[PDB]
RNA sequence: AAUCAAAAUUUAUUAUUUAUAUUAAAUAUGUAUGUGUAGAUAAAAUA
């Protein structure tokens, strides 16, 4: 029987990097801004 | 002794006979021939091939 | 006799022969492989004094 | 030196001077025969004669509870002080090692 | 008193669980040859009886596992880069599972072994009873 | 199970040797109030550190 | 649930502080 | 050649005697030094021709008494040793009747 | 597959041996069932046997020359009743309470076992012992390390108790010499005793030969003796002992000194009774014993410490070794060998090889992983017959005949008892193999022998049973295949 | 023992993990047999990890090839079968080694580390001569000098 | 091909060189005159080494299978071990008698450890001018030292 | 024999570093007994080489010797990987 | 303390020339 | 870890050589032993 | 690999078996010991 | 006369390239010997 | 060869009382000989040696020369009495050279004595008429040596 | 062998080079041996006679010309691409 | 154990014969050899890293002494010691200079 | 393209740190989890 969703996902938050997590949203938000550019002209 | 033994070697897993060779995990490590490897071993000929050629 | 900064401009420049080797080697003196550079020491002291028969 | 060595006891150069001296009082042989030449106790070590000197130990124990002091500075030898350390280890000429001198 | 992890409660056996690191020397096997010929030459059996029955409810031969069946419970996959919090999860799944609860070895007097003597009276210590009759 | 509860005799660093079940918190509870109990600021000393007018 | 909140927002403070690009 | 090999220790090796001079910075008082020095270590080696209290001495490895005369350590002495051994036992019967342990102190080893 | 367990029936028990046979689903595939048919009510009659049975447990009596390289057993009872010292040094590693007490019959066994025969009625047989042993006391064996040396002490010691024949047996030379401690002799002027060693001598030489020293009379012993309330004063040479070795510490350390001075003193007056007197490692007295002397301040008396001119409390010093001349025990024992008089007592003795190696450089030892922890530390060379007036007997490794027989018992008296692989005979080697690879490995050296026998569990390159379970399982196949 | 110092518990799956360096070294396999062999005792667990870790360590160089896909998971959880199942054998060498060698150390009056229990002599954790002045987790100061196990007379 | 690789030509070298040692001709050689320490120590073990006979059990299966069976038991390099060729049957099959003072090399250590000892404070105990034959043996003797930074300049 | 002293002694009785050395005569179908060898230490010298990598040194050493002696040999040895060198260096 | 530690007596101190305390036995003043 | 320097003979080590030629023998002899049993 | 026709020339003579330095294909492996049955 | 070989002269120099990482460079000078053995002196 | 410890194990972090691993200062460790080097702690210039690899690796050095010492002492069942050149026995009527002179010399290779002289122990029991003039009484008796040829129990008679 | 009882030289004896260690064989060449777009003659040819410093001058000569030829194709690309 | 250092003359053996002793001391009347009165006879320790053939850092000479603390202080060290006269410091203080051209010439030589 | 001694650079004092080792009481109740810094590198499937 696997583990419950909530447990699931407080776990990943509480064990995993957060700098990788970080860095790997801002360049995110980063690629979301040039695309968003990109339509923009 | 060896003789009786021959006839009741576990060949099968069971409560003592483990594998543990990889044959799970990897499959088939071991290799086995049936000819003998020339000429480090030697196996005489069949018997019906020589008196095929010798007729 | 330098600094390790005046080393490598004069390796850069070109003013030394040296022979550059893996710098997780012990080069190629058969006694730094041997022993390192406690080995070496030693060698040095056995030529410079330890073959002489004093008088 | 490390070793101080100790007061010259009178009988104890074997067994029989100590079984004379102190157990048996009637001990008729006093110690065992000793030859008419000379025996050379430390060997092949050359000691000054006269001189209450000490024999090295047989067991662990005299050795580990004997004060010796232990390496605290640096370490000198009296011709590898020329050189500084194994790592700075200096050489006036660049002779080869298998340099033999004629 | 900073307290720990490294509690080893002496309840679940006759060995503490997250038992101590434990070392044999030979010494020690020729302190118990001279143990065991003194307690042979002596005719004293009882402790060999014990030792005997520890070595009976002990090592039996535990059971091959239903398919499906894993030792890691809880995935190990998750602690990735967290280290320490996999190895306090280690030692607290290893502090859990008590030798009370492995239930994979048949230690209970319910189950039976063509294997080992039970009677002490099987034992050839008193062979002089069953002889001939 | 066993370590499934939190005794209040026991610490929470430690781990209870307890299987019951009565008497005891989750450790979510427990959680809770050690994040509730942990309100209070250490008492600073004055003395110990002189005024930066004074300095 | 705190580190969750912080890996939620964290990224948006960090974009918007350091490495928001110019606009116009 | 007995006492030269002996006066000379490690100068001497494999049938030559060699003498390293290194004593002054030229040459030619390096060489001078060795020749004064070679004939001092012959002119004292020559004494072996005066007599033979100038030879010098073999040293052997002469061993330890062995187990058959260790043996005859315990009968030295024998007949006085059962002599005082029955009074001693005599002493001690007496002296068991006073405490319970009876020290060989009290017996025969005099402390004071 | 074919188990032919379930109709094994167990023969009947006749000695303590053929009650080591484990549980027939232990050795079912270690030791293999045979089948045979004999003509009784019935042309077919399945008996099934085992191929192998245990050796059989022989008195010394019934021992002979066709048993030289043979294997025999001794009960646990007369074990108990034989030894009450102990064994050798390593002579009891192969018997467990479980194991069958097993010993290998070699050629030397035959020579000493006709010897002891002799020894029995010895007035008769004078010129033939004495052409025996070349005029000496009595025999010395040595050889290299681990060889049958203690094995053979002990097989004497049951040669001689088992003819009726007064014995002493010292199991352990070391445990006078390389004692816990050294007292000086209360009745003996200059001599030393092993108090512990010597009170388990007394309890256990009286508890050996009651039989026989409840009938020596005490011809040289005083009646005076100190004796508490309630005791009775000893009339028999095992009151005497019985004297010695019970007591109340620490009245028991001078009782001990007294009892075996006196004991030494009866033992050298009988010219009639042959008393068989058998040591494991004379070399050991016949050396150094590993005690010192006292330093004479501790004798002397002080005041004070800092103006005495002493050194006992700063600097340690090794004064001279104590021989084992003046341990009162050897003092006797010498005492019947250099004294001419007794031509009654032999030592049938052996010497030790027990001690720690040493080849050119020592480190420390490792206090975990170290054989020799209990070695002695002694490391000095050792010649019998310059060291020793017995004859000596030179004892080499085992040829391949007794090293067949000994592994043969070791292996399958080790399966058949429930101590072997049992139901894992599968994954070691054949006895052919087993027998060329510890052959190999320990260069026919018995206590090789044992060793690479507990060793052959961690065998790594053995890839016999590999190549015969494919060849086994393709044979299954294509019978599979010929069936179809 | 000569080992009296405050010890560190470890789990028994980063033991066996250590494999042929200290949990099959087969210097100290084998004198875990001779305690056996000692007591009149079969070595039924003890062999059963040793002929497991024999061949485990003859193919632990190959590499696993690659699975290109299965319909049903069948093989991948008999290949995790039988790994749990050589997890479960060297458990219990894991608990007979700690256990005969507790209760030998009661027999040869062996005064074992600091937290340490014999069952025969001392039921919480030994303690003796530690840095800390206190028993550590039974809360109790430590007389001097240490608690002696076992009677005197040797 | 040759005879023998670069580690065989080594040790047949050290066998020759053996095989015509005497100790008087080692002179002023210097460390040329030591004698391949495997085979020189290993005659100084003579008094421990003590060539054993054949084993009762060898010579009692040799003996059958010589008379009793009419088939001798042959030397491992008197087995025709190729099937199909016939080997020309080298003659160091059985020849090469087995003393332990020959091979193999077993030694006191306290013999290697004077051996080791006295080779390199040896090493420039040399007489080169010696009153002699060819090669070896000369009045005066000239070393020119040529060094570079380059090995092939 | 080792380095003059005999191959019970240089890796102080363990049979799983010894049985390495019995191989290379296992594998080739021969008697050991029928055979004298000595093997020299050419390497590093260190007080004892009781491990596993001395021993796959002495196996690959042995081998090799019993390839030169008698040709054939070759077949099986190479088939059990003994005369093969890997490459790991610390 | 490495050699002769136990050999230290109480006459070796100065104790005239210093002042102790009665209570806890401590050296409460030193002499000029 | 990566054992890519390690030859390919070495990994599964595949020892036991010497048994093969007596299997082949064996099968040889079972083979005719098949042929006596089928004629009587 | 893919079917090919190599091998299904007849052989002259008949004598197939006594050239023992014939080609013997790759190295085939065989199970060590028999896996206990999915279903 | 004859050349006799000689073994080179090699010394190595542990230095820094940047803490980041380490050179390894080494002085090296390489000799030939020649023995010229004459039956007199000229 | 010799399977004792004879290098220091390095500077890490600090090991505790676990499997395969002790502290780098225990008791166990060179018969406790680590207790002058340890820091029970878990002035500089009483802190700096005991972490110095240098000096610990010269004082184990130290004490392994002592064992080596002790243990080549122990094996000296002999000792060295200058005799002169008269009275010495056959095998010592030559030029010895001094040790690591010459190549190990045997003690006599014609008459099959293949031994080095350096080696050589004689009997005590041998040289009491050398060693012993003044005495007279012959202090040791004659050593008893067994007859070879004599019919005893090891030739089966 | 002796050059006067040498006739039929024998080669590749095997004599085993790796038991001996020459492991540090490493050279370094030219970045662009076969490229069409490198010329072959250049004063480039200049950088094969350089010893002291050869590692890392070959590995800023195949830096110079990654870059080059990256922004060459790039380049090619834009102007390609923009009309 | 403790014991006293003899001597025999030999004019007091029944055959006479030369010492070891007295051909020390003529061999130190020679090479001019330090005679140690404090020099213990318990500690004679040799270099076994070096002195050991089976050992990796095998040189045949003693290359360290088996001493702690053999330090500057002591003159025994100071009389037996190499002194730096024409040593490679010699070389150091005569040829590193921060401009070669001022020890081949002097310049305004040169100009 | 128009200069000059930070730690070019050396030495010392109530005082500023981080480290160096020192360094202890306390069961009346309730209780106390980090990022990193390190050495050689020889286990592996909740996405
Ligand atoms: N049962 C039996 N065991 C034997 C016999 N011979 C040798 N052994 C075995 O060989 C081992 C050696 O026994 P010991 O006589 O003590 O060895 P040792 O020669 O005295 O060796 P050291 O004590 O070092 O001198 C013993 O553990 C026995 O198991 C024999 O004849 N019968
Ligand atoms: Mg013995």
């Amino acid at each position: 029987r696997e583990l419950p969703r909530d447990v699931k996902q407080e776990l990943q938050s509480f064990v995993a990097d957060a700098a990788t997590t970080l860095e790997s949203r801002v360049k995110y938000l980063k690629e979301l801004d040039t695309m968003n550019q990109r339509m923009k002209d | 002794e060896e003789r009786i033994r021959e006839l009741m070697m576990p060949l099968e897993v069971g409560e003592n006979s483990f594998a543990a060779n990889g044959q799970a995990t990897h499959g088939n490590l071991f290799y086995f021939r049936e000819y003998p490897m020339y000429p480090g071993e030697y196996v005489p000929a069949e018997h019906n091939t020589l008196s095929s050629l010798r007729d | 006799n330098v600094s390790y900064w005046t080393m490598n401009k004069m390796v850069r420049g070109g003013n030394l022969l040296v022979h550059r080797v893996h710098y997780t080697g012990w080069g190629t003196d058969s006694h730094l492989k041997k022993g390192g550079w406690e080995h070496r020491w030693n060698k040095v002291l056995q030529r410079n004094v330890l073959q002489y028969s004093r008088i | 030196r490390f070793p101080p060595t100790p007061s010259e006891t009178p009988a104890t150069q074997d067994w029989m001077a100590y079984t004379a001296k102190y157990l048996d009082k009637q001990f008729t042989i006093s110690a065992e025969p000793a030859p008419v030449y000379n025996v050379n106790k430390l060997w092949p070590m050359q000691q000054i004669p006269g001189k209450v000197d000490q024999t090295p130990f047989e067991e662990d124990q005299t050795w580990l509870l004997h004060s010796i002091p232990v390496q605290q500075l640096e370490m000198h030898h009296h011709e590898k002080d020329l050189q500084d350390l194994p790592f700075i280890n200096h050489e006036q000429f660049p002779r080869s090692l298998e340099w033999n001198a004629p | 008193s900073k307290p720990s992890d490294n509690v080893a409660w002496y309840d679940k056996g006759p060995v503490e669980w997250l038992p101590r690191p434990v070392r044999l020397t030979y010494d020690h096997l020729d302190q118990l040859q001279q143990w065991t010929m003194r307690a042979t030459l002596d005719g004293r059996t009882e402790e060999f009886n014990r030792i005997r029955d520890l070595h009976r409810e002990w090592s039996q031969h535990p059971l091959m596992p239903v398919l499906g069946d894993v030792e890691p419970k809880f995935p190990l996959n998750l602690f990735k880069q967290n280290h320490r919090a996999k190895k306090r999860f280690l030692v607290r799944w290893h502090k859990a599972n008590t030798p009370a609860n492995w239930l994979w070895m048949p230690r209970g007097p319910t189950v039976v072994t063509p294997l080992h003597r039970t009677n002490p009276t099987q034992y050839p210590e008193n062979w002089k009873q069953m002889v001939q009759r | 199970l066993e370590g499934a509860m939190h005794k209040p005799g026991e610490s929470g660093l430690q781990a209870g040797s307890s299987t019951t079940i009565a008497g005891k918190e989750t450790w979510s509870q427990f959680s809770t109030k050690m994040r509730y109990g942990r309100r209070r600021i250490r008492v600073i000393d004055v003395a110990a550190k002189m005024s930066y007018e004074y300095q | 649930l705190i580190r969750q909140c912080l890996r939620d927002i964290v990224p948006v403070i960090e974009y918007r502080n350091r490495e928001e690009p110019a606009r116009l | 050649e007995r006492r030269l090999r002996i006066l000379a220790q490690h100068r001497v090796g494999m049938g030559v005697l060699k003498l390293d001079a290194d004593k002054y910075e030229d040459q030619a008082d390096n060489v001078t030094f060795g020749t004064t020095k070679l004939s001092e270590l012959l002119a004292d080696a020559r004494k072996a021709q005066l007599g033979e209290e100038y030879w010098p001495s073999v040293e052997l490895k002469v061993r330890k008494p062995s187990g058959q005369s260790k043996a005859h350590y315990s009968l030295i002495d024998n007949e006085r040793i059962e002599k005082r051994s029955r009074e001693l036992y005599e002493k001690y019967r007496d002296a068991k009747k006073r405490s319970l342990f009876v020290t060989p102190m009290e017996t025969w080893l005099e402390v004071k | 597959k074919k188990s032919l367990a379930a109709m094994y029936m167990r023969p009947p028990v006749t000695c303590y041996t053929d009650a080591c046979e484990a549980p027939v689903a232990m050795w079912d595939g270690a030791i293999p069932l045979k089948e045979t048919r004999k003509l009784k009510n019935g042309v077919p009659v399945r008996t099934v046997s085992r191929t192998y049975s245990h050796p059989p447990q022989l008195t010394p009596t019934q021992l002979s020359f066709n048993d030289i390289n043979s294997m025999y057993c001794v009960g646990n009872d007369e074990l108990i009743q034989f030894f009450p010292e102990g064994l050798g040094g390593r002579v009891f590693q192969t018997m467990p309470p479980g194991h069958p007490r097993g010993f290998l019959y070699r050629k030397e066994t035959h020579l000493l076992n006709l010897f002891v025969d002799k020894v029995q009625h010895w007035h008769t047989k004078r010129s033939v012992l004495s052409s025996l042993t070349n005029g000496r006391t009595g025999f010395i064996v040595d050889g290299p390390t681990g060889c049958g040396k203690s094995a053979l002490m002990c097989q004497v010691v049951h040669f001689a108790r088992s003819r009726n024949i007064v014995t002493l047996y010292v199991p352990d030379a070391k445990v006078w010499t390389h004692g816990e401690w050294c007292w000086p002799s209360t009745i003996l002027p200059g001599f030393f005793d092993a108090p512990d060693a010597a009170r388990s001598f007394l309890k256990y030489f009286a508890v050996a030969n009651r039989a026989t020293l409840t009938s020596w009379k005490l011809r040289c012993t005083p009646k005076d003796l100190p004796t508490e309330q309630g005791e009775r004063q000893p009339q028999n040479l095992y009151e005497l002992c019985e004297w010695g070795h019970r007591a109340v510490a620490p009245a028991s350390i001078d009782r001990q000194s007294v009892c075996v001075k006196f004991l030494m003193d009866e033992l050298s007056e009988e010219k009639k009774l042959p008393v068989v007197i058998v040591v494991d490692g004379w070399n050991l007295f016949s050396h150094e014993t590993h005690f010192r002397y006292p330093h004479p301040d501790f004798l002397r008396g002080l005041a004070s410490f800092n103006e005495s001119s002493t050194d006992i409390d700063l600097y340690p010093q090794e004064l001279p070794r104590i021989p084992a001349s003046r341990l009162s025990f050897v003092r006797g024992l010498n005492k019947m060998i250099l004294s001419g008089d007794d031509p009654n007592k032999f030592f049938i003795t052996c010497t030790t090889r027990d001690f720690k190696p040493f080849d050119g450089i020592s480190g420390f030892p490792n206090v975990e992983t170290d054989r020799f922890a209990n070695s002695l530390d002694e490391y000095a060379p050792y010649d019998p017959e310059k060291d020793s007036h017995f004859h000596p007997i030179q004892i080499g490794n085992f040829d391949e005949y007794e090293y067949r027989s000994f592994l043969r018992f070791l292996i399958n008296s080790g399966e058949l008892a429930g101590l072997g692989w049992g139901p894992l005979w599968h994954a070691s080697s054949d006895f052919e193999r087993k027998l060329y690879k510890i052959g190999f490995l320990s260069g026919r050296n018995p206590q090789g022998v044992v060793d690479h026998y507990h060793q052959e569990l961690v065998w790594r390159y053995d890839y016999q049973r590999t190549r015969q379970k494919q060849y086994l399982l393709k044979r299954r196949m294509e019978g599979m295949s010929r069936g179809a | 023992n000569t080992f009296l110092t405050s010890s560190v518990a470890t789990p028994p799956i980063s033991v066996i993990r250590t494999g042929p360096k200290w949990w099959a070294h087969p210097e100290r396999m084998v004198r875990q047999k001779l305690m056996y062999f000692t007591l009149g005792v079969d070595q039924l667990p003890l062999r059963r990890t040793a002929v497991i870790q024999r061949d485990l360590q003859r193919f632990h160089m190959c590499k696993p090839p690659p699975r290109v896909g299965d319909s049903t998971g069948y093989k991948r959880s008999r290949a995790a079968q039988l790994n749990t199942w050589y997890r479960r054998i060297q458990y219990q060498e894991y608990h007979m080694q700690h256990l005969f060698t507790r209760h030998v150390w009661g027999l040869l009056r062996v005064y074992p580390g600091n937290t340490t229990k014999i069952q025969g002599k001392a039921d919480d954790g030994y303690v003796g001569y530690d840095s800390v002045p206190f028993h550590r987790y039974n809360r109790a100061p430590l007389p001097f000098p240490a608690r002696e196990l076992y009677e005197r007379r040797k | 091909f040759n005879e023998f690789d670069a580690k065989g030509r080594e040790y047949v070298q050290y066998m020759r060189e053996f095989a015509r040692f005497d100790p008087r001709k080692s002179r002023g050689n210097g460390q040329k005159g030591f004698p391949f320490r495997d085979a020189y120590l290993t005659k100084m073990n003579e008094a421990n080494q003590k060539t054993p006979p054949p084993t009762l059990e060898t010579i009692m299966d040799r003996a059958v299978r010589e008379h009793h069976q009419h088939a001798r038991i042959l030397s491992p390099l008197e087995v025709q071990r190729d099937v199909g060729r016939l080997e020309p049957i080298p003659s160091y099959a059985g020849k090469i008698n087995a003393d332990r003072s020959v091979f193999p090399f077993q030694w006191k250590t306290e013999d290697w450890y004077e051996y080791e000892v006295a080779k390199v404070r040896n090493r420039r105990f040399v007489f080169e001018n010696t009153e002699e034959d060819g090669i070896r043996g000369s009045e005066v003797t000239y070393k020119i030292v040529l060094e570079g930074f380059w090995d092939h300049h | 024999t080792v380095m003059g002293k005999p191959l019970s002694l240089v890796l102080d009785n363990k049979a799983w570093l010894m049985e390495m050395v019995l191989m290379p005569f296992d594998e080739a179908n021969l008697d050991y007994r029928d055979f004298d060898a000595h093997i020299v230490s050419e390497g590093h010298a260190m007080p004892s080489i009781a491990n596993e990598i001395a021993a796959f040194a002495l196996r690959m050493a042995v081998a090799n010797a019993l390839v030169k002696l008698i040709p054939l040999t070759r077949i099986p040895l190479k088939k059990s990987g003994l005369l093969s060198v890997d490459r790991r260096r610390e | 303390p490495e050699v002769a530690m136990h050999r230290n007596t109480v006459g070796l101190l100065p104790a005239h020339m210093w002042e102790t305390d009665k209570k806890t036995g401590k050296v409460k003043s030193v002499k000029d | 870890d990566k054992y890519r320097r390690v030859p390919m003979l070495l990994k599964p080590q595949q020892g036991g050589q010497q048994y093969f030629n007596h299997f082949l023998i064996r099968s040889t002899n079972d083979r005719l032993t098949q042929q006596d049993v089928d004629n009587a | 690999g893919q079917k090919s026709l190599m091998g299904a020339l007849p052989a002259p003579y008949g004598d197939a078996e006594f050239f023992r330095g014939r080609y013997r294909g790759p190295p085939v492996a065989r199970p060590v010991v028999s896996l206990p049955t999915l279903h | 006369p004859h050349v006799e070989k000689l073994e080179p002269w090699v010394r190595m120099a542990e230095f820094w390239t940047s803490e980041m990482s380490t050179a390894h460079y080494e002085f090296r000078k390489f000799f030939r010997v020649i023995i010229c053995k004459l039956p007199f002196q000229s | 060869v010799s399977t004792g410890e004879f290098d220091h194990p390095p500077f890490q972090f600090r090991q505790r009382h676990t499997f395969n691993t002790t502290p780098l200062h225990d008791a166990n460790r060179f018969g406790g000989r680590t207790a002058y080097l340890r820091e029970i702690g878990p002035k500089k210039q009483g802190r700096r040696f005991k972490k110095d690899p240098r000096t610990v690796q010269f004082n184990v050095d130290v004490w392994c020369a002592q064992q080596t010492l002790r243990k080549r002492w122990k094996q000296r069942d002999w000792e060295v009495i200058e005799i002169p050149f008269r009275l010495v026995p056959r095998e010592q009527q030559r030029v010895i050279p001094e040790l690591y002179t010459d190549i190990p010399q045997m003690t006599d290779p014609a008459r099959n004595d293949f031994s080095n002289i350096r080696n050589k122990v004689y009997d005590r029991e041998e040289l009491q008429g050398v060693l012993f003039p003044a005495a007279g009484a012959m202090l040791y008796p004659p050593l008893q040596r067994v007859d070879k040829q004599a019919m005893t129990l090891d030739k089966y008679l | 062998g002796d050059i006067y009882y040498d006739d039929t030289r024998g080669l590749h004896d095997r004599s085993p080079t790796w038991m001996n260690e020459v492991p540090e064989t490493r050279y370094d060449r030219l970045y662009g041996v076969n490229h069409p777009d490198i010329a072959k003659i250049g004063i480039r040819r200049h950088l094969n006679v350089e010893y002291v410093n050869r590692k890392e001058v070959v590995e800023r000569d195949a830096a110079l010309m990654k870059k080059t030829l990256s922004s060459g194709r790039r380049l090619r690309h834009r102007v390609e691409s923009s009309r | 154990g403790v014991h006293r250092v003899g001597y025999t003359h030999p004019s007091t053996l029944p055959v006479p014969c030369a010492q070891r002793w007295d051909l020390r001391l003529a061999r130190a009347r020679i090479f001019q050899e330090y005679i140690e009165e404090k020099a213990p006879g318990a500690w004679q320790l040799e270099d076994e890293r070096s002195m050991s053939p089976e050992f990796k850092t095998f040189t045949g000479y003693p290359m360290r002494d088996m001493r702690p603390g053999y330090g500057q202080n002591l003159p025994d060290y100071i009389m037996k010691k190499r002194l730096p006269n024409n040593t490679h410091y010699e070389l150091f203080a005569r040829r590193d200079i921060p401009n070669e051209d001022n020890a081949m010439y002097g310049k305004y030589l040169y100009d």
